[PDB]
């Protein structure tokens, strides 16, 4: 369907891709945001490119170097007194917020945004990663935490830094998220304890031993509130009190995952990527469809691509951004949630016989 | 009718590939069977051989 | 610091060999850094790491590799983990027992691991009391694969059943439980109730590889050689591309009478074969093709090349010396069956076949002990019971 | 007058009239497919010979 190769010998991991419409456009047509271990932030919007045996121009819209490592980018509402969306960018020793503004110049590489740094925030420690959420129960806006490398929580409100405490049970930094419904900071240390500290200004609330470490934590609700944790070998689904709803044992080893939208009540769909270039879609434990990939993903998101829903982006660690290669029809795990150029040739052909010039082949 | 001629010309390489690998070992006499001096030869690693 | 992050970010994308050198590059920068010490540990762990037994998934076996369709049908926690790839079980057990006495609950992981150390050596019962206590506090899928692993090796097939219907109703529709239950049924050859469960691991999870062959083999025997092909052309399209599969794909197309892919699949199977003992078996199955067309001169040098590429191939010694008895070489044939039996002290087919050469001559004493073992190694045979009673009339009187 | 195409088949076969005691062959075997642990453990052990072939 579409491909590109970005940069040269630049590395990436998870947290270096999102999919939203940060410029607060009325049509809601979401845009790609790509970080790097250099500062080479891109913003994409791949136009529908047909099978015409050519490379279409102006694939990139803007590119701003920051000459610094970009750990993890985040979209969200990060200016008080407005409901706009603002890209938040983390460096290894500094924290930035770039309010996006669409320039006077239009499409085909007119530098669609200039980097309007609203407020840089100095760092006391170097960080691992971070997340965003309306902590405390405020409406409209969303605040920003910081997990340090040695591990401590520096919460930042849009006006200023709020307060700081250390993270107990630390031996090595793990992933981290904030639950919206149960208003707690869900993390997992290196001692295999999935923990959830209370937001209040430490003693643990409730722990759970899960057997191993975990790459990524995601929390969605649609209503059913459910905490998902993909471990190194297994794959959990936690209830809010600390109940394992179900599990699944993986013989392979996963790379990145994302529990996007559902099709039925109670059901919720999940995508997993192997290291054997295989993708797996998943109703809660029930496998549904699984087809190959050109490479090993390191992050996956799901957004809208030019008013088409059910889009799958596959960012690697080299610079690949090949997306949604139309297995049978580029749809969600719902029963054909979108056609999205479903008109094509075929899928899963039958005959494997050559039957051509086999006579007189001696 | 295409299937019949597909079998013969694939089997015709099979007789050649077998005999070219048969005579490759018969002249070297790798087989544990003989005709002139008429014994076979079986051999094994025993349990105490560890 | 960029070296510490790039070390940890190499572990996330599991670039392991690029991680351990960069982590120990940070080792001399400090006297002791606990983060790099466990990262140098844990990146060295996942270079090789296997847990289960050699679980190689057959399609044609009942007992000692017999054929079918003629029979029927803290930081120290991961420092503990560096001992488990080195398999020094007793040394790990000290600091395992030291740390579980340091925190004597809330660690089911340390409970099931010490039981895994006890099963790794041979302490069956001491393991059997150990991780049962962890299951009474925690619901985890691998612990059901731990209780119901030691009990099968303790040889109690009904005690395996209760766990495989206990945890199946707390983890509903789970895959690897439903494969563990249909694997002990094939151990007792309960294929009346085995192949229904393998129709459930294919109901959901429609690409599990080791439950695609074990249905696509149990249809090739008992006369469904067309359905068994459909389970093997699909397993090709996943893209595994072995040498063993182009054998099985060659056999199913011939017996289903599909003469196009029947033999190109064998020439690709002769190539890309790993060991020299492995290209014997593809020559041997080619012999059963060659008997099917009727060419015996072709068939005589297919088992021979299977035999010169691998001696002690017990199924070929018997199979070569039926072709000898078709010609007339009696004393040649009766020595190959004599050494086919001594290689396979199971597998009734040389034993019965000895007692129709050595019966036509008249030696009714060796042709009894021949057709004695063709009863003990396979009872309910027809033409053994028409032969022992043929001999026991001669032994009483005239 | 288009074509005759009359090739009358005998519609009968050689029925057996008794069983004969004969010699039967070993049956053809389907090779097992090795697991992804056995594929890994063989690949690791195959490289374990070449690192000791030089040392």
């Amino acid at each position: 369907w579409w491909s590109t190769i970005l940069g040269d010998k630049e590395e990436f991991d998870q947290g270096c891709l999102c999919l939203a419409n940060v410029d607060n456009s009325g049509n809601g047509q979401d845009k790609i945001i790509v970080g790097s271990f250099m500062g080479y932030l891109r913003i994409f919007s791949p136009h529908p490119a047909k099978t015409g045996d050519g490379a279409q121009a102006e694939d990139l819209l803007l590119e701003v170097d920051l000459r610094d490592p970009v750990l993890q980018v985040e979209v969200g509402k990060f200016v008080s007194g407005t409901e706009m969306l603002h890209l938040a960018v983390l460096h290894s020793r500094k924290l930035c917020v770039y309010s996006v503004s669409g320039t006077l110049g239009n499409v085909e590489h007119g530098n669609q945004c200039q980097m309007k740094l609203m407020y840089e925030h100095n760092l006391q420690r170097t960080a691992c990663n971070m997340t965003y959420g309306s902590f405390g129960g405020v409406k409209g806006r969303d605040l920003i935490c910081i997990q340090s490398m040695d591990g401590m929580l520096m919460v930042f409100e849009q006006e200023s830094y709020a307060f700081g405490r250390f993270l107990p049970g630390f031996l090595l930094p793990g992933p981290l998220a904030y639950s919206s419904r149960t208003d707690s900071f869900l993390t997992v240390s290196s001692c295999q304890q999935v923990e959830s500290y209370k937001y209040q200004v430490l003693v643990v609330d409730w722990t759970l031993n899960i057997g191993e470490q975990a790459l990524d934590i995601c929390i969605v609700s649609f209503s059913a509130s459910s905490v998902f944790v993909l471990g190194e070998r297994n794959f959990f689904c936690l209830k809010d009190n600390g109940q394992i709803r179900f599990m699944k044992k993986l013989d392979w080893s996963p790379s990145c995952f994302l529990p996007y939208c559902s099709v039925s009540e109670g059901t919720i769909n999940t995508l997993i990527g192997n290291h054997n270039n295989m993708l797996h879609i998943y109703q809660d434990v029930t496998l549904k469809w699984a087809t190959q990939l050109p490479h090993i993903p390191v992050a996956v998101r799901v957004g809208c691509l030019h008013d088409l829903k059910g889009v799958i982006v596959t960012l690697s660690d080299d610079g690949h951004l090949q997306c949604s290669y139309l297995g049978t029809d580029p749809s969600l795990f719902q029963a054909p949630n979108v056609q999205s150029r479903e008109l094509n040739y075929d899928e899963l052909d039958v005959e494997m016989k050559e039957l051509q010039k086999i006579i007189k082949d001696v | 009718t295409a299937m019949h001629r597909a079998f013969q010309t694939d089997l015709y390489l099979l007789r050649l590939r077998a005999a070219r690998a048969y005579l490759q070992a018969l002249e070297s006499s790798l087989s544990p069977l003989s005709t002139t001096a008429r014994e076979p030869l079986k051999l094994h690693a025993v349990v105490q051989g560890l | 610091m960029e070296p510490l992050l790039l070390a940890w970010s190499y572990f996330r994308r599991r670039k392991f060999q690029l991680c351990a050198d960069l982590c120990t590059q940070m080792l001399e920068k400090s006297p002791y850094d606990q983060a790099a010490w466990i990262l140098k540990a844990r990146a060295l762990t996942e270079m090789v790491y296997i847990d289960e037994i050699d679980v190689d998934q057959e399609g044609i076996a009942e007992m000692m590799l017999d054929e079918n369709a003629i029979a029927q049908v803290l930081a120290k926690a991961l420092f503990e983990y560096i001992f488990h790839h080195e398999n020094d079980v007793k040394t790990a057990l000290d600091l395992a027992a030291l740390s579980t006495e340091h925190s004597q609950y809330k660690d089911w992981w340390w409970k099931v691991q010490i039981g895994k150390c006890y099963y790794r050596l041979g302490m069956y019962r001491e393991a059997e009391k150990q991780f049962k206590s962890a299951l009474k506090q925690q619901e985890m899928v691998d612990t059901f694969l731990y209780l119901a692993k030691v009990y099968v090796s303790l040889d109690q097939p009904v005690t395996a059943l209760n766990l495989f219907k206990q945890g199946l109703d707390k983890f509903p529709g789970e895959v690897t439980l439903l494969c563990g239950i249909a694997r002990i049924y094939e151990e007792m050859n309960n294929m009346s109730s085995a192949a229904e469960y393998y129709k459930e691991v294919l109901k959901q999870d429609n690409t599990h590889v080791e439950a695609i062959a074990c249905i696509g083999s149990n249809h090739f025997y008992s006369d469904q050689p067309e359905i068994a092909l459909r389970f093997y052309r699909r397993l090709l399209q996943m893209g595994i591309y072995n040498g063993q599969l182009f054998n099985n794909l060659g056999l199913c197309c011939f017996y289903a009478q599909q003469y196009d892919m029947t033999l190109t699949s064998f020439e690709r199977a002769l190539s890309l074969a790993e060991n020299e003992e492995e290209a014997a078996d593809v020559w041997y199955n080619l012999g059963h093709v060659a008997v099917g067309i009727g060419d015996t001169n072709l068939a005589h040098q297919c088992f021979r090349l299977a035999l010169v590429n691998n001696n002690n191939h017990a199924e070929a010694y018997n199979n070569l010396a039926v072709l000898e008895m078709r010609k007339g070489h009696v004393e040649q044939a009766r020595a190959l069956l004599q050494t086919a039996s001594s290689l396979a002290p199971h597998m009734y087919e040389p034993h019965f076949n000895f007692a129709t050469i050595s019966d036509k001559i008249g030696d009714l004493q060796r042709s009894y002990v021949a057709a004695q073992k063709s009863e003990a190694a396979f009872p309910d045979h027809v033409d053994t019971q028409h032969l022992i009673k043929q001999l026991r009339q001669h032994f009483a009187m005239l | 007058v288009k074509s005759m195409f009359r090739e009358v088949l005998p519609k009968q076969g050689p029925l057996f009239v008794e069983d004969i005691m004969t010699m039967v062959l070993c049956k053809p075997k389907l090779l097992p497919l090795k697991s992804l642990t056995l594929e890994k453990l063989e690949k690791m052990h195959q490289a374990a010979q070449n690192t000791i072939r030089q040392q």
